[PDB]
Formats: structure tokens, sequence, C-alpha cells
């Protein structure tokens, strides 16, 4: 009634990178308690894309991520008024990104809006030139810390080229409610692009994410 | 042991009589545990009666249960209380109470990592 096994989502997210506006909306589904999902987004707005699609996919849901029986669930526990995080990365080359984002729960469905912010990108790097070819699987290391969910990754893309772009990235997650928080645990992620289009105004996405303890 | 439920309640009760069953969690996530009770005949499966959130603000009802069931939780002692109304013969069973720290409330068993001992119910 809150949470089933199988849930969808509606995305909308604004954003700007190195000045070029653009706004995208997506509908997703998966199962939160399996760690699964998929999405399809659509950019509405500043279309084609002057950078890689690479750098928003992260930004499109952490209400489907697999936890073990003795970990508390941070997010699901925060619906159905939900929860905000607040990401940054940093790229090797300079480029960063700050994402503000809001989810809650809504006619049996997740809602998430998502407010994006690029800057500093190289003009001659991969990300404004498209050279990117998907994010290698990653582990989230979790931690509470000021009454608040805090994720920690080092981010690796790979290049068309072969070889590496990588990003510290972190972010702080928040309940919009008090709820109890956990250890610290880490969280093993893999998000795939499924499909494009040409120009990449559509694209589907696949992500898996699992909780695990990274003690005992 | 995060965990630890213990269901109460259990009575013999005439058909038509109604019971009220409680479970109180106890452990360190026992605040976040969302509750759901589960019945097991002899000789049958377990099966799903309802559900409450480790808020006590969303409820979750088979629907054998609706309208005549009743379940609420008092977030003071997370304790969980099913009030059981309109009792016929095929009520018989062991009820257990079963909870999870991911906030569903819904009837697959498998999503309940934490399970009380049971308490007989007997209608007649």
């Amino acid at each position: 009634a809150i949470i089933k096994e199988f849930m969808r989502f509606k995305v909308h997210m604004e954003g700007s990178v190195n000045g070029h506006e653009f706004e995208i909306e997506g509908e997703g589904e998966g199962r939160p308690y399996e760690g699964t999902q998929t999405a399809k987004l659509k950019v509405t707005k500043g279309g084609p894309l002057p950078f890689a699609w690479d750098i928003l996919s992260p930004q499109f849901s952490k209400a489907y991520v697999k936890h073990p029986a003795d970990i508390p669930d941070y997010l699901k526990l925060s619906f159905p008024e939900g929860f905000k995080w607040e990401r940054v990365m940093n790229f090797e080359d300079g480029g960063v990104v700050t994402v503000t984002q809001d989810s809650s729960l809504q006619d049996g469905e997740f809602i998430y809006k998502v407010k994006l912010r690029g800057t500093n990108f190289p003009s001659d790097g991969p990300v404004m030139q498209k050279k990117t070819m998907g994010w290698e699987a990653s582990s989230e290391r979790m931690y509470p810390e000021d009454g608040a969910l805090k994720g920690e990754i080092k981010q690796r893309l790979k290049l068309k080229d072969g070889g590496h772009y990588d990003a510290e990235v972190k972010t702080t997650y928040k309940a919009k409610k008090p709820v109890q928080l956990p250890g610290a645990y880490n969280v093993n992620i893999k998000l795939d692009i499924t499909s494009h289009n040409e120009d990449y105004t559509i694209v589907e996405q696949y992500e898996r994410a699992e909780g695990r303890h990274s003690t005992g | 042991a995060q965990v630890q439920l213990v269901e109460s309640g259990g009575s013999l009760v005439q058909p038509g009589g109604s019971l009220r069953l409680s479970c109180a969690a106890s452990g360190r996530f026992a605040e976040s545990s969302s509750m759901g009770w589960f019945r097991q005949a002899p000789g049958k499966e377990r099966e799903f009666v309802a559900a409450i959130s480790w808020s006590g603000g969303a409820t979750n009802y088979a629907d054998s249960a609706k309208g005549r069931f009743t379940l609420s939780r008092d977030n003071t002692k997370n304790t969980v209380y099913l009030q059981m109304n309109s009792l016929k013969p095929d009520d018989t069973a062991v009820y257990y109470c079963a909870a999870n720290l991911g906030n569903y409330i819904s009837s697959n068993q498998r999503l309940y990592g934490y399970w009380g001992q049971g308490t007989q119910v007997t209608v007649s």
C-alpha cells in the first residue's frame, strides 16, 4: 500500500550543463525489494543535448535498492512523504555537477523531481565531446552523519577510446521526517544504457542496486 | 536479534465473538518495524491477514479481514493490536506476527525477516 513489490515512477529533470538549459521527462518501473529498475527518458526541451548522456544517467532512484533484512532501509522507510537528496560530483578534468532531488509517493507511484547544474566541463573533454561509453559498476559507501545518510562513490566512466574518466561523488540523503538511520554499509550498483536513439533524445536505462554489510 | 516479537491474546471464543491480539516489538529496530499478521491453520498454508507500517500510518488488509478486523499501532510501545470481530470456526489458527525494516505491509512472507512464536486462536 505504501511500497509494492512492483512500483512505477515518474521523473522530471530541469538542468543546465555549461549553460545549456534542458528538460527531461521519464517514466520507469522496477522491483524495489529486488533492487532492479528500468526507465525510459525523453528530452523535452534543449534537445538534442551537446553533452554526454552519461553525466545525467545516475540522477534518474534509491527506493529500488535491495537491502538485507537486518539493515533498516532508510529511504523506503521515509515514504509516503519521502526524502530529498543532494549530490556533488567532481570530475577529474574540472567538470562539476551538483544535483538536488525530491522523492515522494503519490497515488501509488514514485514521483521524482531533479534539478541539475553542470559547470566547468572542458570544451575538449569527453563530456562535451560525447566520448563516453557508460559507467563501470560502482560501490557506494554509506554511513550516517548529522541525522542524514551519506554516500560516497569513486565512479568511473568508460571512454569510447578505451580507458577511463573518474569522478568523486558524495551524496546526502535526508528523510522528510525523522527516520532511524542504519550503520555503515555498501551498495553495489550497475547502471546500463539498454537502448537509445541516434542523438539520445530517447534513452532507456537499467539499474541493479544491492546493499551489503561492509562489516561482520 | 535486532527485533524480537511477542504475540499475545490467543484464546477460545464463540462463533460471532471477538478477540484482540497484540504483538509487542522490542530491540534496536523495533521503532522501524512494519508488522504483519499471518495465520496458519492445522495442516494448511500460512496466509496473510493484515499489516501496518512502522509509523502506524498505513494499513493493508486481506479481503477476509476487511470490514471486520482492525489493525492499529501504539508507537510508544512499538506494539500492534489486531481487533478481530465476527469470528467463525474457520478463523481457528495459530496467528503469527512478523516484521520487516523496509516499510513492506503486504502478503509476501519472504519479505518479513523476523517472526514471533505465534498465539493460538480457537473459535467454537
